[PDB]
């Protein structure tokens, strides 16, 4: 993610299946995290597909996904589109630490 | 700290995909090879630039220039021509 | 914390300042123009003005300025307080030091408008400085008045031609 | 570790090579790249522990001045920034399109000019503005007052020019009373220098219309 | 000692501040560890740190602060001795079984870091005495730990370890746990098990034959996980195991029958059509026999097989309806099923899958008996099956009679609900959407009950009364009962001063659904009387009200701007500008969108002065969320209206304005994508002062304008303004700070496309070698970003001559 530095992307060869985004993360580019001007559907690799995991947002990978995920125009001009599977694997420092403080 | 050590991780992932990415301590020997292999790839790849080279060499068939360019991607193709 | 002063912006083309170094840049930050330091708040500044680096750069500028700038004579009679306020300060802190005079060129002033003449400045610790314009290039500038005795005091000018009636608090200069 | 004298002999422009280039892992290559046809040197503020931008120049930087074209729109008066609007939409659009179509900032920068820390473009821009306006054979009112040289009087170097000759660098300068009629000594002037379509000429110029 | 006894305190002080400390304390003491972890003895850290994690006192907040220190320390040191690797796994591994997934993952995050640090050889030595261990819990822990190791290092490196444990005749338990390692390998690796499935099969088959039943059983599950995780591909490796299952099915009964059928049940979908028909009709005999088994373990297996079989081509949908279906709905839909959740999820999912082979009309036919049942929790189960089915089934099949009986069943099951759940609404809303025009006769009495429940005392029932209006509106417009539309609307208007925020939010939601669909002129209150009633509601705090209102106000800005007079829109622009202090996001996002809707309505300049007066404010969200709105007001009303007002505001000497005016310009250049070209030349002097400026944040935000301004103005032919803008950036290449340097690289990557790689690389070749190791290090980042965007586009431009390199390429000097 653009602003949250600990999270690690996948970056494998994209397959044929589309990533999904939860209502909360909806309308965001998975790279620059911008809400504006989408261009292309994302495509995630097989090993990010399979069972329960496939449904969860490809950004937070926690909530369940509904809409497709697109790359923004600017990230398709630079080419960060076709690096790889744009799916975040770990939940990261920020999400955990909120969680434990609340309880 | 947490960001800087992401940076390493993508460096090793991009270098695997796109081959030649220097880092910092890159031998002149090492960098030069990557400049040689992209020129050979481009010369063969565009069909214009394969003609232009074929005709200029006077090679008999366009196809033979294309292999002349790919075998050159190996280091022992200079030696191999010399032993003929 | 600022004690109500208007600390001016750096571009405003100079109301004497309380100090005179502190400013505000094109942004809003506060800056010492001597020390080239940037400060977050008035509290920080008062730390700097009370600091040892801002001390030095004043001395350096002190030196840097101190390295560059039968007839008729004048006599001045300067009177001082009659034990009115000097009754609260008597801790031998330069109390033995008499008033001092120096000839200053008007080439340097807080306003820097007009200039071209000298001033016979006279100073004493508590009281405020005093100046006297000297258009004449030279008056009473004598030639070996006494027989070359060497107690420089402050300078040839002071020993040569000043008197300090400390018992009555009257400073004569000629 | 080849001495720079050894290393400056290889290069077609030996004046670039510096004491430190000698110590590079591959100097022979660096010296050849550095002297290659269009390469621009690395910015020079490395080796400076100052952090690139530090004060001495930056203390005195002026806040900002709007470009003149924009200043025509009158906003400077409506909103006083130092230390509701009734703006007109057709006027604003024209400033960017019709009137200010071709406007380009006065100096900009060129291909090889990196910005070093103490450089100030505000001087450099004026110096271009100065050279174009100031000229031999004319003296401004301001300078005339300073010189005490009334309009219609030859400048004080006249006599010496009659003796020694006209300016070595202005062969075509004519000076009134020397090699130009004295009746040309008029106003602020006392002398004067007196010696396409580019395939794509558009031949019509039409900006995008708002309406 | 007395000197080094000080480090002995410092760590114990740091480890104190982290565990128990102020949030501003521990945040500084984590920064100190991550830098200084190297200089402190890893002996001293781990020997001091680890014992804390073994007390019984620590809270979960305090424990995860300790584990987060182990993870950050292990990441650096990189060479770790065996004594601590045993200690760390004692602490870390029990996380893998912990209740909630957030803890489960941060435990897994350690072991995958430790696996690389401590290397392959070391850990596999620590598991060997541990897997042979007698204690159960220790074995259940390191099945999951050794499997996490397997994913990180790859399974092949770790496979001979398993093969030693599984095939081991030495201990019984090593066989057992060695087989569990195969599950959590197959579960973690997911689909990717596959290529490893052959090597794994060495363990499973031979370890299956063990005389100990608890091993017999485990492999039968480890096959069902390998069978599923594989999916279509595997079968060719599972033929070897298919024979001994049946001789185990045809005899052993008990719980061995529950496990073997789970395995055989999950091989079916990956069998060929030829066999898959055979084994099911074999297995369908067993299920019919086991319907009466009171065990749970068997019922979970009976459902799996029913679930799987419908897909197989060989069984016909007629065979199901004739036999399997009626013996299903009667046995598995008992009220004792609906009570326990873990077996509800299965029966409905099993019902839904059978609904494909089965005619939709057949399943829905059988679900009418439970929809009308007396028990509440049982009516809710049978709703999930219809709704889930309903999206799954199309309603075209239903004869008129079920279409009437279905809706009576739902209304009932709607109006006795107790708990609040989405399922009834989506369900009752997935039915309506399917049959919509057919709904007309049923739509009169339904709307009567909405109007009846909006008068009800318990506030939940007034939620569900209004929640079910938002669903029926798109049905109603098709129906044309507009008078009702105006009847619902007024009734939702008179209730709009309700107390409960949960209820008041959903009324506005239904108001928003009626408004969009209906003719603007028609609305009853009407609109000009509605909007002034909302403006005092924006100040309602809470959230459900703020969100649902902001969407309603912005709706009117689109559809009917001319009704409220412009002094009323200005009363809203202030109430929103105060409202984006909110902690939520979707609020802040919708609040900014409705400045566009107002700026379109009344005018940009009335609104901007409201916004720019708000950049003086300290708090960051307010300055960023105004900077977005100025970007939005620019796009909607045109940038020429906005831009000279923003370029003037930049002169103000406060810094927070000067970033907020640069950040506003970033946003407005990505929202007007292509336009942007008309406006350059004006902003080069504004970005002139910014990249020249002393403080590091201006040099960050202007370079974040350049990224937007370069991409989408490239190829226009500015290009002399981007050399200017470049000349100012490159000296920032040596800059540190993380947020500053990535914004500058983004700019340099974007300026590459304005200039082109050749004209841009001239700046970068020189210091790409260089003596300085630092100058060198910074240029290589930029070169690597360029090389990725351009590999074949750099090839003409390399600064290479025949003498400058050995080989060169002689075909570049050929001329025809």
């Amino acid at each position: 993610s653009r602003h949250q530095f600990d999270l690690i992307m996948c970056l494998k060869q994209p397959g044929v299946q589309t990533g999904l985004l939860c209502e909360k993360c909806d309308g965001k580019c998975p790279i620059c995290d911008s809400y504006v001007r989408p261009k292309r559907k994302v495509r995630v690799c097989e090993n990010c597909s399979f069972g329960k995991q496939a449904k969860n947002c490809i950004i937070c990978n926690l909530n369940v996904g509904v809409n497709d995920a697109f790359y923004c125009w600017e990230c398709c001009r630079l080419g960060k589109d076709k690096d790889g599977c744009p799916r975040i694997l770990n939940l990261g420092s920020n999400r955990l630490d909120r969680h434990f403080e609340k309880k | 700290m947490a960001e800087k050590q992401r940076q390493l991780k993508l460096q090793k992932i991009y270098k695997q995909k796109y081959i030649g990415l220097g880092d910092e301590s890159t031998t002149r020997e090492q960098w030069q090879r990557n400049v040689r292999n992209d020129t050979l790839n481009t010369l063969q790849g565009h069909s214009a630039s394969l003609e232009y080279v074929s005709l200029s060499r006077g090679d008999l068939s366009i196809r033979d220039t294309r292999i002349h360019l790919l075998k050159s991607m190996s280091p022992g193709y200079k030696a191999y021509l010399r032993e003929e | 914390l600022s004690k109500g002063e208007n600390v001016p912006y750096t571009f405003q083309d100079e109301q004497v300042r309380s100090n005179p170094y502190i400013y505000k840049n094109h942004s809003g930050k506060l800056v010492c123009k001597l020390c080239n330091t940037m400060h977050m708040s008035w509290s920080s500044v008062e730390r700097h003005l009370g600091g040892k680096k801002h001390g030095l750069n004043v001395l350096r500028r002190g030196i840097s300025i101190e390295k560059s700038s039968g007839s008729v004579g004048l006599a001045i009679q300067v009177n001082y307080s009659s034990e009115v306020k000097e009754n609260s300060v008597d801790s031998d802190d330069k109390a033995k030091v008499p008033p001092l005079i120096r000839i200053v060129s008007g080439l340097e002033l807080s306003d820097t408008k007009q200039k071209g003449k000298k001033f016979l400045v006279i100073a004493y610790e508590p009281f405020e400085n005093i100046a006297i314009e000297l258009p004449p290039n030279e008056i009473l500038f004598s030639e070996n008045n006494d027989m070359d005795n060497n107690n420089d005091g402050v300078d040839e000018l002071n020993k040569k031609c000043t008197f300090w009636d400390a018992i009555s608090k009257l400073y004569y200069v000629q | 570790k080849p001495s720079l004298s050894q290393l400056k002999s290889q290069v077609p422009y030996p004046q670039i090579i510096e004491w430190y280039d000698c110590d590079a892992r591959y100097p022979g290559l660096l010296a050849s790249i550095k002297c290659t046809k269009n390469v621009i040197p690395v910015p020079s503020h490395w080796q400076s522990k100052k952090e690139y931008l530090s004060g001495r120049s930056l203390l005195g930087k002026r806040p900002f001045e709007l470009p003149d074209i924009i200043k025509k729109t009158n906003i400077e008066q409506m909103r006083s920034t130092l230390p509701a609007l009734d703006l007109d939409y057709k006027k604003l659009h024209d400033v960017f399109f019709k009137i200010g179509a071709n406007w380009k900032p006065d100096h900009l920068l060129c291909f090889g000019d990196v910005y070093y820390e103490n450089r100030n473009l505000f001087e450099e821009t004026n110096w271009k503005r100065m050279v174009d306006h100031k000229r031999p054979g004319r003296i401004s009112q301001e300078l005339r007052a300073i010189m005490n040289l009334p309009e219609g009087q030859l400048p004080p170097w006249c006599m010496k020019m009659k003796d020694i000759g006209l300016p070595t660098g202005y062969p075509d300068l004519k000076i009134a009373g020397l090699n130009w009629d004295i009746t040309n000594l008029k106003g602020d002037v006392y002398g004067k220098i007196i010696p396409r379509n580019y395939f794509g000429a558009l031949i019509s110029f039409e900006t995008p219309e708002f309406e | 000692l007395n000197k080094d006894e000080k480090k002995e305190r410092t760590l114990s002080m740091l480890l104190l501040k982290i565990k128990n400390g102020n949030t501003a304390s521990r945040r500084t003491s984590m920064r100190i560890l991550t830098d200084k972890a190297v200089t402190f003895g890893p002996e001293m850290i781990f020997n001091r740190l680890l014992p804390i994690l073994l007390d019984r006192s620590l809270e979960d907040q305090e424990r995860h602060l300790m584990i987060k220190t182990i993870d950050r320390v292990l990441y650096q040191l990189g060479d770790l001795t065996k004594p601590y690797v045993h200690k760390i796994l004692v602490v870390a591994a029990p996380l893998l079984i912990d209740e909630d997934p957030m803890v489960r993952s941060t435990g897994q995050e350690i072991i995958t870091n430790l696996s690389t640090v401590a290397g392959l050889k070391t850990i596999l030595t620590v598991m060997r005495p541990d897997i042979e261990n007698e204690d159960e819990y220790v074995r259940n822990v390191t099945s999951r730990a050794a499997a996490v190791v397997a994913k990180a290092l790859g399974v092949n490196q770790l496979l001979p370890f398993i093969n030693a444990a599984c095939h081991s005749r030495k201990s019984w338990k090593a066989r057992h746990t060695g087989i569990k390692i195969v599950q959590q390998i197959g579960i973690l690796l997911g689909i990717g098990v596959l290529n490893h499935l052959t090597g794994l099969m060495s363990c499973i088959k031979d370890c299956l034959m063990d005389d100990h039943v608890p091993v017999r059983i485990v492999t039968a599950h480890t096959l069902s996980t390998l069978a599923e995780n594989s999916y279509p591909y595997g079968i060719e490796v599972f033929n070897v195991v298919l024979e001994p299952l049946w001789k185990g099915i045809r005899s052993h009964r008990g719980k061995v029958l529950s496990s073997f059928l789970k395995a055989v049940g999950s091989m079916i979908p990956l069998m060929d059509p030829e066999y898959a028909g055979y084994y099911t009709t074999e297995a369908m005999r067993i299920i019919r026999r086991e319907f009466d088994s009171p065990d749970d373990e068997m019922k979970k297996t009976i459902l799996l097989v029913l679930q799987k079989c419908s897909a197989v081509e060989s069984i016909t949908p007629k065979f199901l309806r004739e036999e399997i279906a009626p013996e299903f709905f009667q046995k598995f839909w008992v009220r004792r099923v609906a009570l326990d959740r873990p077996l509800n999820k299965v029966v409905t999912y099993t019902t839904v899958t059978l609904a494909k082979k089965l005619g939709c009309s057949y399943t829905i036919d059988k679900l009418l008996t439970p929809l009308r049942d007396e028990a509440e929790p049982f009516r809710t189960m049978a709703v999930h099956a219809v709704t889930r089915t309903v999206n799954l089934l199309g309603t075209a099949d239903l004869d008129e009679r079920l279409e009437t009986r279905l809706i009576d069943a739902l209304l009932i099951a709607f109006q006795e609900q107790t708990n609040s759940d989405s399922i009834i609404f989506k369900g009752f809303g997935a039915v309506t959407v399917s049959l919509d025009i057919r709904m007309k006769p049923f739509l009169a009495p339904i709307v009567s009950t909405i109007l009846n429940h909006l008068k009800h005392k318990t506030p939940l029932v007034r939620q569900h009364a209004a929640d079910l209006c938002a669903i029926l509106i798109p049905v109603i417009k098709n129906c044309h009962e507009f008078e009702m539309l105006n009847k619902l609307n007024i009734i939702l208007y008179e209730s709009l001063g309700e107390v409960y925020p949960e209820v008041l939010g959903s009324i506005i939601n239904a108001m928003y659904c009626i408004t969009s669909v209906m003719d603007l002129d028609k609305l009853q209150p009407p609109i000009n009387q509605i909007l002034p009633t909302l403006t005092p509601i924006l100040r309602n705090k809470h959230r459900k009200v703020e969100v649902n209102t902001i969407k309603f106000v912005g709706l009117i800005g689109k559809l009917a701007p001319t009704y409220a007079p412009p002094k009323e829109w200005m009363r809203i622009c202030f109430e929103l500008l105060e409202l984006l202090k909110s902690t939520n996001k979707e609020i802040r996002r919708s609040a900014n969108a409705t400045f566009g809707f107002i700026a379109e309505a009344i005018g940009p300049h009335d609104v901007l002065v409201a916004l720019l007066n708000n950049l003086k404010v300290q708090e960051r969200q307010l300055r960023v969320c105004t900077a977005v709105a100025i970007g939005i007001v620019a796009k909607v009303c045109g940038p020429y209206n906005v831009l000279p007002v923003i370029m003037n505001e930049y002169t103000t000497p406060e810094t927070n304005v000067q970033n907020g005016v640069l950040k506003a310009m970033s946003f407005m250049f990505e929202y007007i994508g292509n336009m942007s070209k008309d406006y350059i030349y004006f902003i080069t002097p504004l970005l002139e002062d910014a990249l020249t400026d002393r403080d590091l944040v201006h040099r960050q935000t202007a370079s974040n304008v350049i990224t937007h301004l370069a991409l989408n103005c490239s190829g226009t032919g500015h290009e002399d303004a981007f050399i200017h803008l470049m000349n100012l950036l490159i000296p920032n290449i040596f800059e540190t700070s993380p947020h500053a340097i990535m914004r500058i690289l983004e700019g340099l990557e974007a300026l590459s496309q304005a200039l082109g790689p050749g004209l841009f690389m001239n700046y970068i070749w020189a210091g790409l070698f260089h003596p300085a190791k630092n100058v060198r290090k910074a240029f290589w980042r930029v070169y690597n970003n360029m090389y990725v965007m351009y590999q074949d586009a750099m090839v003409p431009f390399y600064p290479v001559t025949p003498d400058n390199n050995e080989e060169y390429i002689e075909e570049l000097d050929l001329v025809l």
